[PDB]
């Protein structure tokens, strides 16, 4: 009765922008890459809890009682966790996209394998519920057993939330004009020399200005060429120089396209962080009343259920605000 | 092996509260449901609600809301029901009992109950009154005597026949409420030739009081 | 509020019978009902859930049946632990409600009451009390009117009646009648009579004395 309305707006509020987050990305072609996919495969996951989870949610948070059959329930509950499990996948599917676009900048197969191996692991995950497996009391309607509570736990957000941390350290790994411009005129002294010396001498300054930008392999092949002129190879060594100019180019453009992808990076790991920080309270009294025999209030179980509902609606305001794109279609679609 | 062990009984001043537990072995305490049922002196049964061990949540009957109090502590494994604002109505006997997983709506196992008596009444001894045959009362072969236990309180008199020796002949009723105090009788029959020549005494013991009253038949 | 009606309060079998217990439910609960029983100790067991199904570590002699309103339990041979109060309830729509309850008597031969009256002890008469008594020994059924007749008027009030449970070894049962009056009203009549109508005969079964021959 009270909480009744608030969450009303609250369904409401997500189910706007999520829409809007979709119909975004869906006419903008500035917006249409395969990172963006997987964030509006998010955003219809994040629409179908608000829209087919959410109400049966508001009426147990009004009335007290579910007084329905016990496979409504069933079936709702289900939708719940699979569209939860779903969230968490997806957004560990965007940090693999994000490690191998950062990683690996050299298609859409691999999109669409992604967004179905999502779904197909988040309905496995869910299938118990529907077989009658929960078992719920009359006039209740939760997810009756501690057992299933443990399994959902491990396998629909301890694995996924690891593996996602993972993947975003090694992300965080993953961190010079006048070194290019040395390696490009001691190239072209390799070039026009015609002698040993001076090919050796040009060698030597690249390794020394590569060393800035390495870590190498460009140290190693610079350390094969700086071999050949010792014995007074000079054709060999130049042939050595051309593919390293090939390495070097190689350098540039897959440091270009990491910038590029920095600041998108940077807002999914925020959009991860908000994620975590709205559902990290419902878990760890989870945890409590499990391991603890803890005597918990209801009260918590709903307000952190519901802190972590919020999260359905943040998303938008985090494309909003840390995309320039994503405001410039958000603004253009207004009008 | 289940076991569900109730607390003792409970004598309560009216419009105060009580507080009764439900101690379960035998099984994972958080899985199954712990119903309480109230059953009246009329012996008639209601399911006054349940309480989800687990996430604590409740469900009660409206009849009952406001006047029970479902709780639980998973460290002792133990439900409680609370009882608030005791009035007569709400004197019975209390059961604790488990929701039947394989049968919806059924309780499989239930506890040995709790009294709950709601009375403003002091702790009394009882009066014992000697019953012999009457004034001019013609006897046959057997003769009944009986000894009256009135106005005492609370509940539990033990009334024995010669220490125990008398047990074969021997009736006892039902106590009942008379004057807001409770009255019961016992009666022993004996062969007439036995009377008076062999004594016939009736021992009436109180706990509560911490009282006994032997009183020994005698003619007229 | 779905009212549950057991059309039978008390119920007497014999041995080794077949019985028959009855449970209406007030509307159609669709065969969502349970029968319990609960054994003279006050302990209470589960015995039958949907209608039919037997619980686990109850005998065959059980069986259950009925549709819409009407609903039955049926023991095949009736053994002594068999002897109990049986309840049953439905769980169709909550709130879970029960049935008011159908208690097993062993049927035995009709016996007629041994009949006793005692006056009032001098010692309560010293308190201003005086109860009369009257002891109904022994009988079968348990079906027994009990009259009070003070000077051959009848008397209502100030009369307490209290029976036994059916007795363990010749399940016959007994009652106490008690007359209380004040001393005042005790020493202003003279007969005081204990009558009591039992099928086993057609003449009321009297025990009377008379104030004024005491001693
Ligand atoms: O499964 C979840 C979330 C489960 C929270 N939902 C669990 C079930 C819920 C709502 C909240 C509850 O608690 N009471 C009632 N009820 C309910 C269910 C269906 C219909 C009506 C009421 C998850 C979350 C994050 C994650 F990363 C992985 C999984």
């Amino acid at each position: 009765n009270y909480y009744a309305t608030l969450l009303t707006l609250l369904i409401a509020v997500i189910v706007f922008g999520n829409v809007l987050v979709c119909m975004a990305v869906s006419r903008e072609k500035a917006l249409q890459t395969t990172t963006n996919y997987l964030i509006v495969s998010l955003a219809v996951a994040d629409l179908l809890v608000a829209t087919l989870v959410m109400p049966w949610v508001v009426y147990l948070e009004v009335v007290g009682e579910w007084k329905f059959s016990r496979i409504h329930c069933d079936i709702f509950v289900t939708l719940d966790v699979m569209m939860c499990t779903a969230k968490i996948w997806n957004l560990c599917a965007i940090s693999i996209d994000r490690y191998t676009a950062v990683a690996m900048p050299m298609s859409k197969r691999r999109v669409t394998v992604m967004i179905s191996i999502v779904w197909v692991l988040s309905f496995t995950i869910s299938c118990p519920l529907l077989f009658g497996l929960n078992n719920a009391d009359q006039n209740e309607c939760i997810i009756a057993n501690p057992a299933f509570v443990v399994y959902s736990s491990i396998v629909s957000f301890y694995v996924p939330f690891i593996v996602t941390l993972l993947v975003y350290i090694k992300i965080y790994i993953v961190l010079l004009e006048d070194n290019w411009e040395t390696l490009n005129d001691n190239l072209k002294v390799i070039e026009k020399a015609d002698n040993a010396a001076q090919v050796k001498d040009a060698l030597t300054k690249m390794r020394a200005a590569a060393l800035d930008a390495g870590s190498d392999i460009l140290v190693g092949q610079i350390d094969d060429a700086l071999k050949l002129a010792n014995e007074g190879k000079v054709k060999e060594a130049q042939a050595a120089a051309e593919q390293l100019k090939t390495t070097i180019n190689a350098y540039i453009q897959k440091y270009g396209s990491q910038q590029k992808e920095k600041k998108a990076t940077q807002m999914l790991a925020i959009v991860l962080g908000v994620f975590i920080i709205c559902w990290l309270p419902f878990f760890i009294t989870h945890i409590l009343n499990i391991h603890c025999d803890c005597n918990i209030p209801p009260v918590l179980y709903s307000a952190f259920t519901w802190l972590g509902y919020v999260n359905s609606a943040v998303n938008p305001i985090i494309y909003t605000t840390f995309n320039i794109e994503f405001r410039k279609a958000f603004l253009k679609i207004l009008h | 092996e289940v076991q569900l062990q109730q607390s003792g009984a409970e004598l309560v001043k009216p419009g105060a509260s009580v507080k009764i537990s439900c101690k379960a072995s035998g099984y994972s305490f958080t899985g199954y449901n712990m119903n309480w049922v109230k059953q009246s002196r009329g012996k008639s049964l209601e399911w006054i609600g349940y309480i989800n061990p687990f996430y604590g949540t409740t469900n009660y009957n409206q009849r009952f809301k406001g006047k029970a109090t479902l709780t639980v502590d998973k460290s002792s494994s133990t439900a409680y029901i609370q009882l608030n604002s005791l009035t007569s109505e709400d004197s019975a006997v209390y059961y604790c009992a488990r929701r039947y997983l394989t049968g919806t709506g059924a309780m499989d196992y239930w506890g040995q109950g709790t009294s709950v008596t709601v009375s403003s009444a002091k702790t009394t001894p009882p009066s014992v009154y000697p019953l012999a045959p009457g004034c001019g009362d013609t006897t046959g072969s057997s003769v009944t005597l009986g000894c009256l236990v009135k106005g005492y309180f609370p509940e539990s008199v033990t009334v024995t026949w010669n220490s125990g020796s008398l047990s074969s002949s021997v009736h006892t009723f039902p106590a009942l409420l008379q004057s807001g105090l409770y009255t019961m009788s016992s009666s022993v029959t004996v062969p007439s030739s036995t009377w008076p020549s062999q004594t016939v005494t009736c021992s009436v013991a109180h706990p509560a009081s911490s009282t006994t009253v032997d009183k020994k038949l005698e003619p007229s | 509020d779905i009212v549950m009606t057991q059309t039978t309060s008390s119920l007497s079998a014999s041995l080794g019978d077949r019985v028959t217990i009855s449970c209406r439910a007030s509307q159609d609960i669709s065969n969502y009902l349970n029968w319990y029983q609960q054994k003279p100790d006050g302990t209470v067991k589960l015995l039958l859930y949907y209608t039919s199904r037997l619980h686990s570590g109850v005998p065959s002699r059980f069986s259950g049946s009925g549709s819409g309103t009407d609903y039955s339990l049926t023991i095949s041979n009736l053994e002594p632990e068999d002897i109990a109060t049986y309840y049953c309830q439905q769980y169709s729509k909550l709130p879970r409600t029960f049935g008011g309850g159908t208690k097993l008597e062993i049927k035995r031969a009709d016996a007629a009451p041994t009949v006793s009256i005692f006056p009032p002890s001098s010692e309560q008469l010293t308190s201003g009390g005086a109860s009369v008594v009257c002891f109904l020994n022994n009988f079968y059924p348990k079906d027994i009117n009990v009259k009070w007749k003070i000077d051959g008027s009848e008397r209502q009030n100030g009369v307490l009646n209290s029976w036994t449970d059916q007795d363990s070894k010749d399940s016959t049962y007994s009652m106490s009648s008690t007359l209380t009056l004040t001393k005042d009203e005790y020493e202003r009549h003279n007969s005081y009579t204990c009558e009591a109508t039992h099928k086993t005969s057609t003449s009321p079964i009297v025990k009377s004395f008379n104030r004024n021959e005491c001693n």
